[PDB]
């Protein structure tokens, strides 16, 4: 999962002077910067509250896939918390299907990716951002 | 090393981050009280790094030939410990992490590493005319850097057109199939000499290789190699 | 048959082929064809028609002039506004004028560089003590 | 000195380097869209040019040849036309274009012809109000894919005042686009001499329905409309062109003093590591 | 006198980064720093030539309530000496005066107010 997060903070690491010229910038390079905003607020995060490894896990898998442009940047860290209540008290077993095989050569399998996208729709469409 | 050099056979020496052998220098010349010098250095760095690295030489019956790394103190190659190094240097590869997400095995800066010996009375006068082709066409596409990012390939001259589609070509030669990278890509290992690599950069550059379009030299061996095989 | 180029000072309209033209000229209408006569006229704020295989659309020029000769005919009208736009100010067109034109095409850009240059002037003496 | 000033010093050129860099690259898209909208408007000042040939062939009566193409004789009063970047950071486009009017009002004050000056930008503006000749007509805040609207503002009234006899012959001066390293000034008469942009090559004779008084009092005033449109289009995209260029000339100076206070940072913290290490062993003999 | 002028001033070291090589500013920044540049001209002051308590306040009360913006800045220092030289041999009793009450609490005092801005004014319409 993390791969793309890694090469996405390093893309916005390199035009991360365009913070304040983002929006008139070519349509490519304003994705780029959005989805870097995103990501950092994405990394923020308060003290005393660890993320286990499977939550952390879905969390990157939604942010990398094109599933938090919708959600407006200053409230992505709000999107998490939410989303991560909604995951342990809607959906226990994603979070059990996720670290069960957290070990798999190849994690994204069939049946945890449409598990995670089920869950992951389902929230958005019930949240309003 | 020296009993196999003395032997007559050719030895590499390999030493990871001479700086940390400069670095004990400096404690134990300290643990011993010895005034300090010029950074805190030990006072005997030169000398030091004289009774090493002297016996790095090829001598009449055999040759000791050494590649050391070395870790430069934040970032001054005016440092005393890099500059006593580079006083007894006799070439420099920069390995950059840029030639390694393009991946291209040996992954070195062809425009920061330097060599001593590049010159055309030693390396002759052919190795030495390529060598500076090379370096010429891969600093033009540096400096076309710009022209092309800010701008776009369109804004791009005649025969400057041609020197960045030439400087793909040889970025992605300079790969070569590693016999111990077999298991990392399977590709089957090459040894190019050193006369082929100057016939084949030759080759490239006066000639043919133009109508081969490039992701093609990737990873082969002579200028033939790549001929033969990836013109079926 | 004849190359109608309505022609304007930010654009281009149209360069299509064309049957038939309703020129509106100032001291009367005049119909343009395929090999017509030589002829070059002053518009009117006015109406101007084009027939496409009989499917009329009303440019609606409002002015300028135009030059007819046997191979092409030349709008070089001053000022049109097609009347056949729909998606004028519903989508895009005058709507993307006033939303994305002169919004961000230069207000954006001009309070954008304005910013860039206020802090290039506050960091060039922030400096000034070399 | 210190190796705590000079930190903030390579702090403060690095964080030059980078906004100019952004300069830079804004500068070289403002560039082609200009060099887009010039495109886009060259088809139809294309036309009007053979248009004005033929007009120009056909009317030949000095009499009758009126209005715009009334060659005055014993010229008296000329009018300019001056178009500049709104703002600087230009390079050096400016002071060639505004060294250039100056030559040319002490040339016209020279044949004792009272000159008026018509400044497209605020820098024009402000640069002849403060030698002192207040420009008659100022067009200010254009944008910077303006219409052909916000030069009528100065065109009618050049034209008026040409007409009324108050000028006798107009130019302009504006930045022409040669190349996007190179934006030198250009002259360019709006008095149609012969419109020779292919001299009389068509030879078709017109019938002028409004009539050939009508005709031409209609269309000069267009086409020296849109030959300022196009001046003013062309010095727009030498504008964001010569921009382009002094940021890239800035961010590589910004650079190399990155270098040159690094090396001397580098300098300094060795020496302050000299003095640090000396003091100590000298405490301790 | 004093805390208008050191209020003024401290403006001046921070937004003359701007007055430095930009002529397209605010009118409130332009304002700031033309009269900046009046202050810091004043405190320039040649060598062996002290100016008593009173002649201070006197000019810096000048300054202060902008009767001194008029005067273009390379002549200040002669408007300055020649404010001196009035002040010595038209009207030393505005000195005494102010020199007299420079310890009281409310300083402006009518009376003090009065035979100096009267003395400003004769000395203005006299010279230039």
């Amino acid at each position: 999962v993390a791969g793309k997060l890694k090469g996405e903070l390093a893309q916005f690491r390199d035009l991360a002077a365009f913070a304040q010229f983002a929006s008139d910038l070519d349509a490519t390079t304003k994705a780029q910067i959005e989805r870097g905003q995103r990501l950092q607020e994405l990394l923020k995060q308060p003290q005393y509250q660890p993320l286990p490894v499977e939550d952390q896990v879905a969390v990157l898998y939604a942010a990398t896939n094109n599933y938090l442009d919708d959600v407006p940047v200053p409230l992505i860290t709000k999107w998490r918390d939410d989303f991560l209540a909604f995951l342990r008290t809607a959906h226990p077993e994603v979070r059990k299907l996720i670290y069960d095989n957290r070990l798999d050569r190849k994690f994204p399998t069939p049946e945890v990716k449409e598990a995670l996208e089920a869950a992951i729709k389902e929230f958005k469409a019930t949240s309003n951002y | 090393a020296e009993y196999f050099r003395d032997e007559g056979r050719d030895i590499l020496l390999f030493i990871d981050n001479i700086f940390r052998f400069v670095q004990a220098g400096s404690e134990v010349s300290s643990l011993l009280g010895r005034m300090p010098s010029q950074v805190g250095y030990q006072p005997t760095l030169g000398t030091e790094m004289g009774e090493l690295q002297e016996r790095i030489t090829s001598t009449k019956r055999g040759s000791i030939t050494s590649m050391q790394a070395v870790y430069v103190p934040a970032d001054d190659y005016t440092d005393p410990a890099p500059a006593t190094v580079f006083s007894h240097l006799d070439a420099t590869i920069s390995l950059e992490r840029s030639i390694a997400e393009r991946a291209i095995f040996p992954a070195v800066d062809p425009l920061a590493s330097t060599s001593r010996i590049l010159d055309p009375n030693i390396v002759g006068e052919e190795h030495y005319r390529v060598a500076q082709e090379v370096k010429r066409v891969l600093q033009r596409y540096k400096d076309l850097k710009d022209i092309i990012a800010i701008l776009g390939m369109e804004e791009l001259s005649d025969e400057d057109k041609l020197t960045v589609q030439r400087a793909r070509k040889i970025e992605l030669f300079f790969s070569q199939p590693f016999t111990v990278a077999q298991q990392f890509t399977g590709r089957p290992g090459k040894y190019v000499p050193v006369k082929k690599t100057v016939e084949s950069f030759a080759r490239l550059l006066n000639g043919e290789g133009d109508h081969i379009p490039e992701s093609f030299f990737y990873m082969q061996g002579d200028f033939d190699d790549v001929l033969a095989a990836y013109e079926a | 048959p004849i190359h109608l180029e309505i022609v304007t000072a930010e654009r281009v309209i149209l360069s299509d082929d064309v049957d038939m033209i309703s020129a509106p000229t100032k001291d009367g209408r005049v119909g343009i064809l395929p090999r017509h006569a030589p002829l070059m006229t002053i518009l009117e704020p006015g109406e101007l028609d084009i027939i496409k295989n009989g499917e009329r659309t009303p440019f609606a020029v409002s002015g300028g002039f135009m030059e007819v000769l046997p191979h092409r005919v030349t709008i070089l009208a001053d000022t049109v506004e097609r009347a056949d736009e729909i998606d004028e100010a519903r989508a895009e067109q005058a709507r993307a004028e006033a939303e994305a034109r002169r919004r961000e095409a230069q207000s954006e850009r001009d309070m954008a560089l304005a910013e860039a240059k206020l802090r290039k002037e506050m960091v060039r003496l922030r400096v000034a003590q070399l | 000195p210190s190796s705590r000033e000079i930190k903030r010093r390579i702090r403060s050129v690095k964080n030059v380097a980078q906004i100019t860099r952004a300069m830079e690259m804004v500068s070289a898209s403002k560039m082609r869209r200009a060099q887009r909208n010039v495109l886009a408007t060259r088809p139809y000042a294309d036309r009007m040019r053979e248009v004005m040939a033929n007009l120009t062939a056909r009317v030949v009566g000095a009499a009758r040849r009126g209005t715009l193409l009334e060659k005055r004789e014993t010229v008296k009063s000329v009018a300019l036309l001056v178009v500049t970047p709104d703002r600087g950071l230009c390079g050096s486009l400016v002071a060639n274009v505004l060294r250039r009017a100056g030559r040319f009002i002490t040339e016209q004050r020279a044949m004792g012809r009272t000159v008026d000056v018509y400044t497209f930008g605020r820098k024009g503006r402000d640069f002849f109000l403060r030698t002192g000749f207040a420009p008659a007509g100022e067009a200010t805040r254009l944008g910077d894919a303006p219409k052909l609207e916000a030069i009528l503002g100065v065109a009618i009234s050049a034209i008026n005042g040409f007409q009324s006899g108050k000028y006798d012959e107009l130019y302009i001066i504006y930045s022409e686009f040669i190349n996007t390293l190179v934006q030198r000034p250009a002259i360019k008469q709006l008095l149609p001499v012969e419109s020779p942009d292919i001299s009389t090559t068509t030879n078709v004779d017109y019938t002028y329905e409004p009539g050939e008084e009508e005709v031409l009092n209609s269309i000069l005033p267009r086409y020296v409309e849109t030959q300022i449109y196009q001046a003013v289009l062309e010095s727009i995209a030498s504008e964001h062109s010569a921009r382009m260029v002094a940021m890239r000339n800035a961010t590589n100076n910004a650079k190399d003093l990155v270098r040159d206070l690094t090396l001397s940072f580098n300098k300094a913290r060795q020496a302050a590591i000299t003095k640090e290490v000396s003091e100590i062993a000298s405490g301790a003999a």
